RNA sequence: GCCCGUCGCUAGUACCGAUUGAAUGGCUUAGUGAGGCCUCAGGAUCUGGGA
RNA sequence: GGACUUUUACUUUGAAAAAAUUAGAGUGUUCAAAGCAGGCGUAUUGCUCGAAUAUAUUAGCAUGGAAUAAUAGAAUAGGACG
RNA sequence: UAUCUGGUUGAUCCUGCCAGUAGUCAUAUGCUUGUCUCAAAGAUUAAGCCAUGCAUGUCUAAGUAUAAGCAAUUUAUACAGUGAAACUGCGAAUGGCUCAUUAAAUCAGUUAUCGUUUAUUUGAUAGUUCCUUUACUACAUGGUAUAACUGUGGUAAUUCUAGAGCUAAUACAUGCUUAAAAUCUCGACCCUUUGGAAGAGAUGUAUUUAUUAGAUAAAAAAUCAAUGUCUUCGGACUCUUUGAUGAUUCAUAAUAACUUUUCGAAUCGCAUGGCCUUGUGCUGGCGAUGGUUCAUUCAAAUUUCUGCCCUAUCAACUUUCGAUGGUAGGAUAGUGGCCUACCAUGGUUUCAACGGGUAACGGGGAAUAAGGGUUCGAUUCCGGAGAGGGAGCCUGAGAAACGGCUACCA
């Protein structure tokens, strides 16, 4: 199929490189998972040397990390709003890593409320202790207090889904939120 | 000759490629595919034989057919499957309820039993036994020489602080 | 090669895994995270010093530099982070038992910390195929220039 | 895919195809010591100059160097051995010397009649082949 | 081409094996194991070519299936099985233990040494590191692995090895000046102390050695195998105890041992 | 005495040359496109959403 | 361990290195081309020498040399040590 | 192992070629042909075409046996000896042959993997599996559905197979479990402090992600936000723990979670014994097959430096439709223009690029013997490529396999 050998491909000096034996499996390639949103559907696919590959194509819930405040939750993954490589790729939702999504917040709302007894935007006995043993510390930050609003926060994927069938990522924050911030609006 | 293979439909002959676990086809090497031809899954008088199944026996008792009847060839081997062919519960033991097959040798008349697959037996329950022992003995084990490393660490930061007691 | 901007990417460009905590505030911004390769080169303070991301930096990114350690003149400086020296050799031919002058060009990457002008000679190292052809990176530069401000106008 | 069996000539032949005299010398040694055909000379004389071209190579290499000590004795001590090379002319240069005559005189055809048992070099030959 | 290649030609096998050029076209072709190919010795070849204990190797194979042989004190049934070096070969009948050891011409020598000798082997770890669940490890030149050694021990040390429980009792640090028994090279065999050792920073430190005849030279650090103290060594060497003579020199004691 | 060229004979080689001459092999634009793999569907049937 | 090193060429020595082949030692295949054997006894219950050495280069590495031959430095001092 | 000789003239000395001469691990052919040993051999031309036969199969006490198979004997009324067939497992990716293509390709010497996959062998490695956690989940062991066979058939034809009826497992598919401990989060109550607490859950390994630890370039202080261990209640913190490399985000560990959840033995053989509260209770010897991770070994894939024959009647080459580089992603076992998107305008060249030729596989080597050279290597060892020409793919640890398949061409 396809082969990842350099064996085509003109030399450096420009040269046409004859043909030198036929293709080998070992320098194979696969075709793209092109993965996308909704409806879990993953395919195990058969690697070298036994080694399954995981082939995600729809994925709807991923893994997520509110980096800042060192947690994790599963949240249903909204969609695709930027992407440096193609944008295709934000225009047909599709999942790749680097890809900048948005996710549910409810569970980082959920968490974050329970933990520090706050409330993003806008009574026990060892609770209250805790809620007050926190705080100057719970500061959080003005363009991710933002989102939780709109029940949406910006994160970046930071899984190969094409590979692991995993769809993981971080929410955006400080100087690289700002970024996907500006580039966001200014197209918009 | 060429056999009908059921969900093609047509009333013609077609060529598919057949793989392992599929009608008109016993492949030959681990992972083979051939590519042979098949007769549709619908009747035509091109056809030189249905192969038909009773459902429902009608009025009439059909000669060669209902007339007669032929047993079946082997009895229950596994273990439950034994209690299920007679119902059991596990408790009847099966060892009596196993099938023996008669047989002459011109004047010795043999008797021959299966071989209750899956029975559990003493030897398993030993097995079973050693399984679970060994598992922890080493267990106990690995953590004796662990703790017996803790030490040659522990006293040898009491001779790195009898060392930087000396100068 | 770089200059300017620093975030004049599609993608927001960073170091891999060297988190900031924005809750946390400071003064220098973004931690950075650079690396001794060794071998008795010191990494120039302007890899420390600088802003610049390039992951195939061999002092701020995730090449390592192991095998052959050469050196050449440089000969060109019009990609952008990577140069092209030439290596040249004399060559024994020994029906004759006489020499005759070769060369080769080998293509390096060039990191930011390093400002580099044609004709500079430069110290180069191995390390894993990095692009087409780049198997080695700038790792010293020798030189200086050709005394180039001694070259100015009258008295 | 087997080893190779290996194998060598054992002689080598004259430049000038026809000098008179060089016949001559041959032909003399041939019916001297009972032998069949120019080969049985072609043959020694051969081994004769790459002893030759050993030994002058041997004698470039300084006296008392490692090699021309060790190969030169051995080569030395098997002439003798034989008895070929003399007793007396012990040191190699007679080795470089040397000549064809000298391997004839101790072919096992020549011994047979040298210490009579023979009478003829002839005679000697026929007996031997005849077990 | 396509896969493991499962065959060896008499030709290209190793040659201090000493195998004959013809009878055949193959040698055996060491098994996959504790030792590198190039540098074992197969059942096959010790039992069949040094022994004479068997003459066809159909022979050699009706042997080693009475359990007879076990090496290092494991019983081993591969007709193959690569052999190297340090190893305890234990004829079971015969009451014969072999060290295999090398020469000085560079080769695997037949060597006798005691019933109680052979109950410890030793071993170079060539490399040691951190496993799982925080346990350390060393991994010795002829694949064992030995967890939970000594802080002390450390790359190129020696060790000695109880073989009976797979553990170490002992080990040597890789100091100027102890015993040392090169394991490769043209200087494969020799044996002796070790004077300095040459860094090089990218690869392939020396080690500049003399033995007991106040002789020198020089190998790469992975040929060199620790063995003890000068005098001192922690295995019965065997007979030559890797000297190296001049080839004048050996063809005069040859020639010395002359009287019938 | 030697000796140069046209011209005439016999033989042989190479050239130029209407035939927009011919053959083989290697790449290749364009059009057409088998088959397997990946993929969206499909559900003969066959049991628990999947096969 | 820190702090730094103008660039080469040549040349010496050494590592790392397949075997067969070549050169070559040992050995009476009956000779020899070969081969890597074989040789000694208590030849009734074994003793024992062997299976060398060299070459192996252009490149790469390691190292001794500092002639020959290049290269760089302090002149608008934007020098050198502190 | 440093040699020449015949031929231009009437004669002469030179130039210079032709001729002679010698060897060829260098083919053929002619004539002749007795002995020993040694033994190459359809390379060259047509990697042109092939009748027929053979060249890959494989079983241990030890995965599966109701052959309606043999043997009967020797204890065996579940099984037991031996064992067709068939399932299961493993091998068929080695070997053997050929030199077609291939000129910076192969190949060689020399590097790299801090850039990866790895059956096997060898060494190491698993008390954690269930659930709102008293009227419980098969563990004394859970599920069917198939070959072989039985029987009914189809075709001129094949290592074609259909409909029906059975029945196995180390096939297929399930699914129980085991010490103490500590650390984390929650926290019912009580009581105001300086603050503590019943008890509730979480915590195998693997996967994916994010955050920390992983010190050391010689010594010290203050304060902010939390908050560790010991009171002689102003307070002190005193001993404090560190692996490898030239070098890392390494080895390893910790925190929050993620998973159509990787693995954690429903396996088989020889023996049969201890021990009492006599439950056929509880235990228990030797070793086979396995099983995850690491290591090792067999490998593999890429890979640095330098080195190829003739050619200028080949001087500019390279980016259509990647040519040189940057960012990001995808794809791979993994690096990488390998591919894509975006972006730039690069890369090579009289030190010969690019193109052409090769009656070109590369090397170890072979022939010729002053030396320097010249010529040769299809071909016993190493590497490489192919299996009529192309492409595609299944199986698998490993194939782009051809004594595997699918297609097109011939
Ligand atoms: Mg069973
Ligand atoms: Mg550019
Ligand atoms: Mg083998
Ligand atoms: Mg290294
Ligand atoms: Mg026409
Ligand atoms: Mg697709
Ligand atoms: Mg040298
Ligand atoms: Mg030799
Ligand atoms: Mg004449
Ligand atoms: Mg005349
Ligand atoms: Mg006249
Ligand atoms: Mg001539
Ligand atoms: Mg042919
Ligand atoms: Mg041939
Ligand atoms: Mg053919
Ligand atoms: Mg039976
Ligand atoms: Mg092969
Ligand atoms: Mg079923
Ligand atoms: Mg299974
Ligand atoms: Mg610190
Ligand atoms: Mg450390
Ligand atoms: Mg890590
Ligand atoms: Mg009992
Ligand atoms: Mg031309
Ligand atoms: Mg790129
Ligand atoms: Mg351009
Ligand atoms: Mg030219
Ligand atoms: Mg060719
Ligand atoms: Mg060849
Ligand atoms: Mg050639
Ligand atoms: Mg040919
Ligand atoms: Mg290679
Ligand atoms: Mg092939
Ligand atoms: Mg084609
Ligand atoms: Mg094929
Ligand atoms: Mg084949």
């Amino acid at each position: 199929g396809i082969s990842r050998d350099s064996r085509h491909k003109r030399s450096a000096t420009g040269a046409k490189r004859a043909q030198f034996r036929k293709k080998r499996k070992f320098e194979l390639g696969r075709q793209p998972a092109n993965t996308k949103i909704g409806a879990k559907r993953i395919h195990s696919v058969r690697t070298r040397g036994g080694n399954k590959k995981y082939r995600a194509l729809r994925i709807e819930t991923g893994n997520f990390s509110w980096a800042s405040e060192g947690i994790s939750k599963k949240t249903r993954i909204a969609g695709v709003v930027y992407h440096p490589s193609n944008n295709e790729l934000v225009r047909t939702n599709t999942l790749t890593k680097a890809a900048i999504v948005q996710i549910d917040a409810t569970p980082f709302r959920q968490w974050f409320e329970a933990h520090y007894g706050q409330t993003l935007g806008k009574k026990s006995k060892n609770a209250e202790r805790k809620w007050a043993a926190r705080a100057a510390s719970a500061k959080i930050e003005s363009s991710v207090e933002s989102q939780f609003s709109a029940g949406r926060l910006y994160a970046c994927i930071s899984s190969r889904p094409g590979q692991s069938g995993r769809c993981d990522g971080y929410i955006l924050e400080g100087e690289e939120l700002a970024f996907y911030l500006r580039r966001l609006t200014a197209k918009k | 000759g060429f056999p009908m293979k059921q969900g093609v439909l047509l009333p013609t002959r077609i060529k598919l490629l057949l793989t392992k676990n599929v009608s008109c086809y016993r492949p030959r090497r681990d992972g083979e595919r051939k590519r042979k031809s098949v007769r549709g899954a619908i009747v035509g008088p091109d056809l030189a034989v249905l192969a038909l199944v009773i459902v429902k026996k009608g009025e009439q008792e059909l000669e060669g057919l209902t007339d007669t009847t032929v047993p079946k060839r082997l009895g229950p081997k596994r273990a439950n499957n034994i209690r299920k062919f007679f119902g059991l519960s596990k408790e009847d033991d099966v060892r009596d309820f196993v099938i023996r097959r008669e047989v002459t040798k011109g004047e010795k008349t043999y008797t021959k039993a299966p071989k209750i697959q899956r029975l559990v037996t003493p030897q398993r329950l030993q097995r079973k036994r050693h399984q679970r022992a060994l598992k922890v003995r080493n267990a106990q084990a690995q953590r004796e020489a662990a703790a017996e490393y803790a030490q040659l660490l522990a006293k040898r930061l009491s001779e790195r602080k009898a060392e930087k007691a000396e100068i | 090669s770089t200059e300017l901007t620093v975030q004049s990417e599609r993608a927001f460009q960073k170091q891999p895994h060297i988190f900031n905590n924005p809750k946390v505030k400071t003064s220098k911004r973004t931690k950075r995270w650079y690396k001794n390769a060794g071998l008795g080169f010191k990494t120039p303070k302007t890899a420390i010093e600088g802003s610049y991301i390039d992951k195939k930096c061999p002092f701020t990114g995730l090449v390592s530099i192991r095998g052959k350690i050469l050196t050449g003149t440089v000969v060109s400086t019009k990609m952008h982070r990577t140069i092209v020296i030439r290596r040249a050799y004399l060559h024994y031919i020994p029906k004759y038992n006489r020499y005759e002058k070769r060369h080769k060009n080998v293509p390096v990457h060039v990191s930011p910390a390093f400002r580099v002008q044609v004709g500079d000679i430069v110290t180069v190292g191995q390390c894993r195929p990095i692009s087409k052809t780049v198997r080695f990176n700038v790792v010293k530069v020798s030189a200086a220039a050709g005394k180039a401000n001694k070259q100015f106008a009258k008295f | 895919p087997r080893a190779p069996r290996t194998y060598s000539k054992t002689y080598s032949t004259p430049k000038r195809p026809y000098e008179s005299s060089r016949l001559d010398a041959e032909l003399k040694l041939a019916g001297e010591f009972g032998l069949k055909n120019k080969k049985e000379i072609y043959r020694i004389s051969f081994q004769l100059s790459k002893i030759r071209r050993a030994a002058r190579d041997l004698l470039t290499r300084d006296e008392k160097d490692p090699k021309r000590l060790f190969e030169g004795n051995a080569l030395i001590r098997r002439l003798v051995r034989v008895g070929v090379l003399s007793e007396d002319k012990k040191k190699l240069d007679y080795v470089l010397a040397l000549k064809v005559e000298d391997f004839l005189e101790r072919r096992l055809q020549t011994q047979v009649y040298k210490l009579g048992l023979a009478k003829s070099v002839h005679h000697a030959r026929v007996l031997i082949t005849q077990r | 081409a396509r896969g493991p290649k499962k065959h060896l030609k008499r030709l290209a096998a190793p040659h201090h094996w000493l195998l004959d050029k013809l009878s055949g076209c193959y040698a055996p072709r060491p098994s996959a194991g504790p030792h590198k190919l190039r540098e074992s010795l197969p059942l096959i070849v010790f039992l069949r070519n040094r022994l004479k204990y068997a003459l066809n190797g159909r022979e050699v194979k009706a042997i080693l299936m009475q359990r007879h042989v076990k090496v290092d004190g494991k019983v081993r049934t591969d007709t193959t099985y690569p052999a190297g070096f340090m190893d305890v070969i234990t004829l079971d009948a015969t009451n014969e233990n072999f060290r295999l050891v090398y020469d000085v011409k560079g080769r695997f020598a037949v060597h006798r040494i005691t019933d109680e000798e052979a109950s410890y082997k030793l071993g170079k770890v060539k490399k040691v590191q951190l496993g799982k669940k925080g346990v350390p490890y060393v991994v010795t030149h002829d694949g064992r692995t030995i967890r939970y050694p000594d802080p002390n021990i450390k790359v190129n040390d020696t060790v000695k090895i109880d073989l009976a429980s797979g553990k170490i009792t002992d080990f040597i640090k890789f100091d100027a000046g102890k015993l040392v028994y090169v394991t490769g090279g043209r200087n494969l065999g020799r044996i002796g102390t070790i004077v300095h050792k040459e860094r090089h920073d990218g690869g392939f430190d020396l080690v500049h050695i003399k033995d007991s005849l106040d002789n020198t030279f020089v190998t790469r650090l992975n040929n060199v195998f620790v063995i003890g103290e000068q005098g001192k060594p922690y295995i019965s060497l065997p007979k030559g105890k890797g000297i190296k003579l001049s080839i004048a020199e050996e063809r005069d004691r040859r020639r010395a041992q002359q009287g019938l």
